[PDB]
């Protein structure tokens, strides 16, 4: 993972040294930031079912050939629409995990490792998920540093997809 | 390795389940005692040399068969191996203390340790004695009120004692 | 016989033998010298797990409402669940040992072992 | 001129490629001199080379070589030459070589220099002959000049245990310092001055290890309970 | 590793025997079908991506417990591990196809593979399903007559199916 | 060094990766802790000349043979007393550097690397410096988390000397 | 490598000087703009892909001799080498931005880079063009007021532009 | 590894005992036959090639199943492995001869040798035959009086034969 | 170990070569020197109980604070005096082992490996043992090359302690 806790432990273990005051401040900075990102994750959890269907509809509006072109990679039939909504739910769930861990630990473990192997083998373009993530970034309704906490982990996934 | 937040994240992932609100309060009260968690590991780190040295000194005062000739601490290098073995456990217990759970203690300290001592001929019960002598030495030091505000941190002290117990039964 | 009823069978107590070096955990100093760890979740410290962590409410909100996709009664158990709670090490309380489980013994409906047997 | 005899491969974690763009915290901090370290960080590189090749255990002072260190920080020798100086070093030749046969010593040197476990028994039996017929110098030269060492570490990176843990999982493979100690179950019983082989737990009348029950007041220990700030 | 010529050479060496004339005809008829042997591996190599992808797609259409949350293919990295595990077997089967025997398949692909999947918790029977789904996907493609002179190559097709069978029972 | 800044940069450079939100929280925890340790260093700087002579006198009171035994290792003559006060000043200066850096970066660079080589060659015991550091730990007159910041870097040096 | 605090610490050590009070205010005002320093590197990190890709796209729109056949970006591997060379500089500039000074930029990015490009035949002036195209692409993005409290951070923007300039003159 | 002096030094250390005068008598009579000890190892060393070659030659004259096709010495590389295996034992026996005891013979020559030959399929009884054929070849050569003063060295010859016997029973 | 025998065997084994006339002369030089050092060890064994108590008393006379200062590291009580006499006996026993082995083999594996660790952890200065070894070097009553054999292994331990 890449929690600040595990990151601080890994350096001290790699010196073979005890936890100095270097790592304690690194942990303290995670602690006094969590009170903003946990509210972000609580807000994104309750707003989830709206955001998933909204992002899936925005993808079909931006790329209308995805609903009309026949083939297994496209959302032309019902199984394709179900799998597309499943994938958008996966991305939003990984964002909410990274919010409560602190730092992109879960989504490197679950999403991005081996992702373009999947996108090339199952023949699906990464621009669809970028378009879906832009909708969630624009319409989560958060403000202050709560929105700053959400948008960092949104834009991380956008950067790894592009 | 995992800390306490990543552990419930792995639980929720392996079930594909969004984190419920009650789990968010369970994590917020771990955030609530962050300064009290940091004070314990700070006090253990500031006394780490005297913990190991006094525990090791009291071990051979009552088990003098180890440092007498033929014992498994009769050298200068087997003795320095013993002191450094005690520092290893004190290091990884303090890692597990700020992690919140014993993944890094179980994973890269205790895994295969009993078999190592069985292969070397080291008496593992005497290692278990020294671990509990460091345990009460660090616990009585973590209940010291110098340099800290007035409050309750007893459940964290029990959590700290649990890691020493887990390391103690893992070595026999 | 009533509710509060004494039984020797259910008496786990050193009252019939006077072992005066055994008492209930009491002081904060007791964790370093006399007491070890709770053996179950009922015996746990108030509001914490048996291992000392804050108790979290064990269940989330199911994403992905679907019978074919989505978690269900057919879904296999992810191996990292038992790794997360530390049940994969032999010094853990929840360490399962399948060598003496009933599931490890031989089926008797199986004709093969039955004729091998008689 | 007696080529090394063929062994078969096995299935290991490093034979397969991990995908892992942007790795986690189980990266083992590649300690290269091509990062241009200071005098501070070259001490960390020296300590990591001591921790990898020697154990955590012979980082005592009679084991430390001040002269390979002074030649490493003057760029006279590289990291590969520093590992070669440590394996052929003088405390390594009586604290790890005089206490093993040629078969355990080769799996020690494969685990700590190549950063991987042996493939099978036949690899130990195959590489065991180079030590006997060429000395430790010839054995460590033909080990450090393999394609496996050069493709992974090169000449300027401290070796490390390659691909120890699977990335989902917590429990991974045992670290090689704990898997192979200084000597094994052989050689110890009469030659390494080790006796009695086991230990029954220490019995006492003051027990000190009892489990607390459900009604004990230690479970409800608490202090300073309510602030009652203001009115 | 050995090919089919080196195998009979090792047989004849380990008893010190000159190769009889009948073994020379046994090798000459392997030389006789060289172009037909090369056509099979060429057709498998030209379709290697669609073999693995269609077999993997049909595997989860009928075993949906693997890609649902908690399964042993529920990640992007466990899924990419599965696709790349299938390409490994397709690679080494095609190596054994031009070698003439399964030494390189048994030696550096299948040796220790069952124990690996048992250590990881991967269900080996579902690997065996995917291997037989690649098997007839490649067999039905090796009976395609486009781009080749029309003739008989059925015994080579049975030899190709034998390697997939050997890899299938080796991992359960 | 072992600043939190350099520690955060070293991990990200060792991934070959950009500065994620993991390292930014580690830097933020150094930043919101520096307002306590910089006041500690400002207070220890002004109190320095008293603390040096007090610690040197406490060492002579604890070990009175050091002023009477003849030899170059002892503070029997004037050059020995000057060198002893110089060494106590070195230790206090390294503590003040570690206070404003954050974490034991300077004193591992300057004090502890090669220290027992010096103590064994120049034949001087480490218990004297432990006794000197205990006086400074007891009599700097700080409180709150300012004293907590000072005592961490005092006890680090005590642990490396013992 | 050194950050801005460790640099004045090395200055004061190498003459054996206690830190004066005025240097403590010089460090306290660096502490004062910590959140504003963190916002800049956060905004650069969130747009790092579009910075490199748009700067590289605008480089070949005006220097089309590089991607035409024979150029030093006419391959798919020399082109991927160029994009990844630009990400390297964007990475180390952002490292120097939170460090406060350019030690880690000068030390393990720019040292020997001019000689490398001279040995490879890479035109270093065209690298210098691409670095300044990333420079104002990041500077104009660091003056964006979305997601931040409204205030002044202009001196930090000039400090950020200084690192891009230092990397630009180091490569010709 | 230990020689004969270091062996009783380890005996006396592991019980913390000063060396008695009678043990100094026992060590001085080992000093007394130093030239006679050195005289033997010298005669074995200058005849080492003819020892191994004649013993190996006489081994296959009476065990011709080894060099016939299929045998475990039917190659040029298995044969060169056999000759070099015999030189190894002749080397370590001569090491133990000047050491005074068989620590270096047992420790880094014979440890795990029986298991090695069992893993390779080498017949260990035929190795035991060749070792005793080198034994009588070296013993009859160590009783040669050319180039030495006239005297008694028979107990040293029995000690030399003991090492060959120990190596012979260690590999069956 | 570092016997001449093992040293000669290690070089020849490291060439992978037989024992030529180089190593035989190295063994012969150990053999014709042993009749001087074995008498030294026989003389030091019988003179042992006098030398141990004499050296322990010389240490207390040179450093009289060691018997008066309270604490576990000092010989203020009876257990400390017993442990001090035990340590002087250890040093004399290692010298007698190195005498009949020939060369500093036993004391490198027994005494000096990890000795700086023990002296720093258990809080005890190496000058006490130097003072104890000087007494044994001055008062063993040997002469000729017997005293030359004893003083070489005495001064080896003095050099490793300093
Ligand atoms: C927005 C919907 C678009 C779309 C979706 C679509 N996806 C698939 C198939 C897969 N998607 C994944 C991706 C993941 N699986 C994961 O477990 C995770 C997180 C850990 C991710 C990101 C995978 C592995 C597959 C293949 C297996 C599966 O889920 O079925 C498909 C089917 C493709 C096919 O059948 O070959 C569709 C249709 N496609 C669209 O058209 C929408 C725009
Ligand atoms: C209190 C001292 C007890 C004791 C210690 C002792 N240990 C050893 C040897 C080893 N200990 C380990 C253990 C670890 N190594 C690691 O890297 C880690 C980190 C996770 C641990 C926990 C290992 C691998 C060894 C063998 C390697 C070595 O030789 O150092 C020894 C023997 C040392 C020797 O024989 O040379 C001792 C004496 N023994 C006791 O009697 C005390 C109870
Ligand atoms: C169809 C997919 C099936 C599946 C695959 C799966 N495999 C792994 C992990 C490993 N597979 C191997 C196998 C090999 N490695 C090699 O180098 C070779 C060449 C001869 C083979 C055949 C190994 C060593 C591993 C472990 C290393 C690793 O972690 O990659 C995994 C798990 C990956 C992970 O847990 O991170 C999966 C999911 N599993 C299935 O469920 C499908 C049936
Ligand atoms: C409390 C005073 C006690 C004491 C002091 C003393 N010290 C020395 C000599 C040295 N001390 C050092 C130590 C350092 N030098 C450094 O630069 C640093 C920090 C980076 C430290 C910790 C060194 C190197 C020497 C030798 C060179 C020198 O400074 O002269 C001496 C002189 C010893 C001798 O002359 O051999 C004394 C007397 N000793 C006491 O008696 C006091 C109790
Ligand atoms: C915008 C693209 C420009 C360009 C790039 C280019 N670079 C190379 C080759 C190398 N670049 C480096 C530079 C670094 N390597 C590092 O590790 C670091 C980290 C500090 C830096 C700054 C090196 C060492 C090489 C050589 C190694 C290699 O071959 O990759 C190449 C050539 C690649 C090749 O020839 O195969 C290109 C094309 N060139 C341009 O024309 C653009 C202006
Ligand atoms: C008289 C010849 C007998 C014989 C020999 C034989 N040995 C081998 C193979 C090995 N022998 C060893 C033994 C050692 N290796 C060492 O390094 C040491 C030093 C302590 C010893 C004693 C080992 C490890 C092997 C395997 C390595 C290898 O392959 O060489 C072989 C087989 C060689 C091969 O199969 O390629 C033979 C034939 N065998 C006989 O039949 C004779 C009785
Ligand atoms: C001259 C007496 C001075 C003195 C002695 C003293 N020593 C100790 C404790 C230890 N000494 C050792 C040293 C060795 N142990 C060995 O086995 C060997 C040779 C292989 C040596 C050199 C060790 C390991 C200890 C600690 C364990 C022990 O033996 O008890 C103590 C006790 C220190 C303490 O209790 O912390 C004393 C008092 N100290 C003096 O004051 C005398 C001047
Ligand atoms: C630089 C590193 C660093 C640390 C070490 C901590 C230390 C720290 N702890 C506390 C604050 C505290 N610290 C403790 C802990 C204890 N108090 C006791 O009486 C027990 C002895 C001990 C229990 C283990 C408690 C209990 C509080 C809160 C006061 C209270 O409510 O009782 C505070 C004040 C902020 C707050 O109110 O929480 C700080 C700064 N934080 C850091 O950033
Ligand atoms: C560049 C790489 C390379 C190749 C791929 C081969 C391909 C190749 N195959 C054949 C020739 C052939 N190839 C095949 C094989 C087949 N025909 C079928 O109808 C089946 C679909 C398939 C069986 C698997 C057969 C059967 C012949 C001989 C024609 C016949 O007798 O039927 C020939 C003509 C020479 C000859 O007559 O043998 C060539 C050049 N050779 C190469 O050098
Ligand atoms: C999680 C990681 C993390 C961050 C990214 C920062 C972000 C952050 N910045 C500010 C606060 C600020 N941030 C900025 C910076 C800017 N404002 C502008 O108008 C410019 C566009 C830009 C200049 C570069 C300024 C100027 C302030 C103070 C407001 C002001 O006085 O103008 C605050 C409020 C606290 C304060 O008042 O300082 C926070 C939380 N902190 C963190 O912990
Ligand atoms: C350069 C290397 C080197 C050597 C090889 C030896 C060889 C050597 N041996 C002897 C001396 C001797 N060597 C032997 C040994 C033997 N005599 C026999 O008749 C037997 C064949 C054989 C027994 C194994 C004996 C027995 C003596 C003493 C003469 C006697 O008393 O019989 C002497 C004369 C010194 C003395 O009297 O001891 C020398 C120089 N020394 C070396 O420095």
């Amino acid at each position: 993972m890449k929690t600040p806790i595990t990151e601080a432990i890994a350096t001290a273990d790699n010196q073979g040294r005890f936890l100095s005051n270097t790592e304690l401040q690194a942990v303290n900075g995670r602690y006094q930031r969590a009170t903003a990102s946990l509210t972000a994750a609580k807000a994104l959890t309750g707003s989830a079912q709206r955001l998933i269907t909204g992002a899936a509809q925005a993808v079909y509006n931006k790329f209308p050939y995805t609903t009309q072109m026949p083939g297994p990679a496209y959302a032309s039939s019902a199984i394709g629409k179900a799998k597309c909504a499943r994938d958008i739910g996966y991305y939003l769930r990984m964002v909410t995990y990274c919010l409560v861990v602190g730092g992109t630990g879960p989504m490197d473990e679950y999403l991005v490792a081996g992702l373009e192997e999947i996108n090339r083998s199952f023949d699906l373009s990464p621009s669809w998920y970028i378009e879906a993530l832009q909708y969630i970034k624009n319409s989560h309704g958060l403000s202050g540093q709560v929105a700053n906490e959400a948008n960092a982990y949104i834009d991380y996934a956008i950067n790894t997809l592009s | 390795m995992l800390d306490a937040f990543a552990k419930v994240v792995a639980q929720a992932d392996a079930r594909g389940e969004f984190l419920s609100n009650t789990q968010i309060d369970a994590l917020s009260k771990m955030v609530k005692e962050g300064n009290q968690r940091l004070d314990i590991v700070n006090k253990v780190t500031s006394n780490a040399s005297a913990i190991v040295t006094n525990s090791a000194r009291a071990l051979f005062a009552e088990q003098p068969q180890l440092i007498q000739p033929g014992g498994n601490a009769y050298t200068s290098r087997r003795m320095a191996a013993c002191l450094r073995d005690m520092e290893i456990v004190l290091r990884y217990v303090s890692y597990a203390m700020i992690a919140g759970d014993s993944s890094v203690l179980d994973d890269r300290c205790l895994n295969g340790l009993r078999e190592t001592y069985q292969a070397l001929g080291t008496p593992g019960s005497s290692v278990a004695v020294a671990i509990q002598k460091m345990k009460d030495a660090s616990v009585a030091l973590a209940n010291d009120t110098t340099g800290t505000p007035i409050g309750d941190c007893s459940s964290l002290v029990a959590e700290l004692a649990g890691y020493f117990d887990r390391a103690a039964v893992s070595v026999v | 016989s009533g509710y509060g009823d004494y039984s020797y069978s259910t008496d786990r107590t050193k009252g019939h033998v006077n072992q005066y070096y055994v008492d209930k955990a009491r002081s904060r100093s007791d964790w370093g010298n006399r007491n070890v760890l709770p053996a179950s979740e009922g015996d746990a410290v108030l509001g914490r797990t048996a291992k000392g962590a804050v108790a979290v409410p064990e269940f989330g909100i199911p994403q992905l409402d679907d019978p074919v996709l989505g978690f269900g009664p057919d879904s296999m158990v992810d191996p990292r669940i038992a790794e997360a709670d530390g049940a994969v090490w032999r010094w853990d309380a929840g360490f399962v040992d399948e060598s003496m489980t009933l599931a490890s013994c031989a089926d008797i409906s199986d004709e093969a072992v039955a004729d091998e047997a008689f | 001129s007696i080529p090394i005899l063929k062994y078969s491969l096995s299935t290991q974690n490093q034979r397969v490629e991990s995908f892992e763009v942007n790795p986690g915290d189980e990266q083992y901090r590649i300690y290269s001199t091509d990062s241009l370290p200071s005098s501070s960080e070259v001490d960390q590189i020296i300590w990591a080379a001591y921790r990898q090749i020697f154990s955590e255990h012979q980082i005592l002072k009679s084991t430390k070589q001040p002269f390979l260190e002074s030649q490493l920080r003057f760029n006279q020798i590289s990291i590969k030459d520093f590992i070669k100086g440590l394996v052929l070093s003088a405390p390594f030749r009586d604290l790890n070589y005089n206490v093993n046969n040629n078969y355990r010593f080769v799996e020690i040197c494969v685990q700590r220099v190549l950063g991987r476990d042996i493939y099978n028994e036949r690899e130990k039996i195959a590489w065991s002959i180079i030590i006997a017929t060429q000395g430790l110098e010839g054995f460590i030269d033909t080990l450090l000049n393999t394609q496996e060492y050069l493709s992974n570490f090169g000449d300027s990176i401290v070796p490390f245990q390659r691909r120890r843990i699977i990335p989902q999982r917590s429990k991974g493979e045992m670290p090689f310092n704990l898997k192979t100690p200084r000597y094994g179950i052989e050689f110890r019983s009469k030659l390494a001055a080790t006796q009695f082989s086991w230990a029954s737990p220490i019995r006492r009348f003051r027990p000190q290890e009892q489990q607390p029950k459900a009604g004990d007041p230690a479970l409800f220990l608490n202090m300073v309970q309510e602030m009652g700030p203001g009115l």
